[PDB]
């Protein structure tokens, strides 16, 4: 999702489907790699829970 | 591909005793040398289980799905190779397909645009003296995925299916019984062997069998089903906590 | 993503809507190419007066300002509970002591007790024992099954 | 209390408290103003990403 390759174009946007596995971000939010991670509605540390 | 064969007319309903069966472990509990009692949803104990032939003949209705259904087949050249479980069967919903294929099971849940007569074919012997699949006749298209899952590539055969609070729970027994008739009274129960958290409804389902477009044979095969209800049985575990012996309480 | 995104020529691979009859609702996607109308005059053929392809390129370069640069997006959305739950967070597990009185969870089976190496033999779906009480008496570790 | 305590470009002379390491006890006061670290970071002085 992140680390893939190459990105979509925005007048073309990918989607992306997940299912069937578990979500660690520990690897991820506690990354400086993003400039930017923002939620609208739930806690970065509670997603682990 | 998608193709109506459509020549046997309905007839007329067949029915049998299900002596001693749809017992299956209720929960993933441990238990031994002991007398558990349970109300679930189980097939009744010497219950009209309705009956069904491939030959001729090539029966797969579209069933009732209500309250669980036990399902099973007494079988040569694994005729019996999926069901179509849903609720509208085409893609004005999504549907859950189970199939058996020769490179391996799959199960997955779409929008499915399915057949009027839903199927799959095989050549018969044919020219290379190999068997092998080519007509897949069961659905025309696949738009809102939900799950997919494929297996790792590669007779009596009973299964239970139950869609409870949405997670579609899947009991079955493998038992090659060399008897060549009748359907074996004696006891036994089915384990589960896998769990969907699939969230749709269902309200009916139809078997897949194996079969230029129209002219074939089908194979030999008798399949049944029965669907479960609520009632109490009071199991018996032995020293290994496997189900030994069972009572239906009415 | 100056460092992956941007070309010293402007990376025009990259591109937007420029150009639209309406504003567009949310999560809406459109592939259109059609030649905009932007007065009151029906626009027909390749180009026309106020006729205007709806697309554009963006010029990205690693000399840009900080904001013309190119950014990479990743929307982790996800519609909630209204179906069973085929996604969670994770479940981190810790040794697995004996011979101790403890707090124990195993897959969320929460208790209390002293933890034991059975002798006891469960057929392979099974995860938990209990007893003649219909009380819980044992369990399977979920990761070195025991 | 509007027409009492109300302007037109808003009190901004009244506040409360949008974080805190923990939930207060009973009638517990705080005239806490120390920086709160949402990051894992330590953040020491008046501010910090
Ligand atoms: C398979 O046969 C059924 C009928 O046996 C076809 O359904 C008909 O479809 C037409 C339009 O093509 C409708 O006007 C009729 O009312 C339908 N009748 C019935 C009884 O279904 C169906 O189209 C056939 N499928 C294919 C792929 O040919
Ligand atoms: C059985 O069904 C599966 C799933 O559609 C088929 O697997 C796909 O086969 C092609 C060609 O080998 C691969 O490119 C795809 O990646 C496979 N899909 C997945 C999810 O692995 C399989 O080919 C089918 N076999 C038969 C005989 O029908
Ligand atoms: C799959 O789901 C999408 C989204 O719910 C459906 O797209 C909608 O289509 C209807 C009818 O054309 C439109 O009124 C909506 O505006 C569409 N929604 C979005 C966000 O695209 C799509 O039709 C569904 N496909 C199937 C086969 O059920
Ligand atoms: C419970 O299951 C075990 C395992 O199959 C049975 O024990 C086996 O019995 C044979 C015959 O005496 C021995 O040769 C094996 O070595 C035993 N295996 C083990 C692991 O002990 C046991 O008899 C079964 N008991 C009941 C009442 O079903
Ligand atoms: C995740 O679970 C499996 C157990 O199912 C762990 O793999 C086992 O590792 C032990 C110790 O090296 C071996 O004795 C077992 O034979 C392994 N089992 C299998 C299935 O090969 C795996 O290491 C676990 N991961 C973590 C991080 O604990
Ligand atoms: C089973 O069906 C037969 C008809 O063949 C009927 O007479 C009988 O009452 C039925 N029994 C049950 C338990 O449904
Ligand atoms: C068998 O015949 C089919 C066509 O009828 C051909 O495509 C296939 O390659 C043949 N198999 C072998 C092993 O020659
Ligand atoms: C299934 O039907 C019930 C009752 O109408 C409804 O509450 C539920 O949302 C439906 N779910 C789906 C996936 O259609």
């Amino acid at each position: 999702v992140f680390n893939a390759t190459r990105f979509a174009s925005v007048y073309a946007w990918n989607r992306k489907r997940i299912s069937n596995c578990v979500a660690d971000y520990s690897v991820l939010y506690n990354s400086a790699s993003f400039s930017t991670f923002k939620c609208y509605g739930v806690s970065p540390t509670k997603l682990n829970d | 591909q998608c193709v109506n064969l459509t020549t046997r007319t309905q007839l007329p309903p067949a029915y049998t005793n299900s002596f001693t069966r749809g017992v299956y472990y209720p929960d993933k509990v441990f238990r031994s040398s002991v007398l558990h009692s349970t109300q679930d949803l189980f097939l009744p104990f010497f219950s009209n289980v309705t009956w069904f032939h491939a030959i001729k003949r090539f029966d797969n209705p579209v069933l009732p799905f209500n309250d669980g259904v036990y399902f099973a087949s007494t079988e040569k050249s694994n005729i019996i190779r999926g069901w179509i479980f849903g609720t509208t069967l085409d893609s004005k919903t999504q549907s859950l397909l189970i199939v058996n294929n020769a490179t391996n099971v799959v199960i997955k849940v779409c929008e499915f645009q399915f057949c009027n007569d839903p199927f799959l074919g095989v050549y018969y012997h044919k020219n290379n003296k190999s068997w092998m699949k080519s007509e897949f006749r069961v659905y025309s298209s696949a738009n809102n995925c939900t799950f997919e899952y494929v297996s790792q590539p590669f007779n009596l055969r009973e299964f239970v299916f139950k869609n409870i609070d949405g997670y579609f729970k899947i009991y079955s027994k493998h038992t090659p019984i060399n008897l060549v008739r009748d359907l074996p009274h004696g006891f036994s129960a089915l384990e589960p062997l896998v769990d969907l958290p699939i969230g749709i409804n269902i309200t009916r389902f139809q078997t897949l069998l194996a079969l230029s477009s129209s002219g074939w044979t089908a194979g030999a095969a008798a399949y049944y089903v029965g669907y479960l209800q609520p009632r109490t049985f009071l199991l018996k575990y032995n020293e290994n906590g496997t189900i030994t012996d069972a009572v239906d309480c009415a | 993503s100056n460092n992956l995104d941007s070309k010293v020529g402007g990376n025009y691979n990259y591109r937007y809507r420029l150009f639209r009859k309406s504003n567009l609702k949310p999560f809406e996607r459109d592939i259109s190419t059609e030649i905009y109308q932007a007065g009151s005059t029906p626009c027909n053929g390749v180009q026309g007066f106020n006729c205007y392809f709806p697309l554009q390129s963006y010029g990205f370069q690693p000399t840009n300002g900080v904001g013309y640069q190119p950014y990479r997006v990743v929307v982790l959305s996800f519609e909630l509970l209204h179906a069973p739950a085929t996604v969670c967070g994770p479940k981190k597990s810790t040794n697995l002591v004996k011979n101790k009185c403890v707090n124990f969870n195993f897959n969320g089976l929460t208790g209390t007790g002293v933890l034991t190496e059975s002798n006891k033999k469960f057929l392979p779906f099974q995860q938990f024992g209990r007893d003649i009480a219909d009380t819980t008496d044992a369990v399977r570790d979920p990761q070195t099954l025991e």
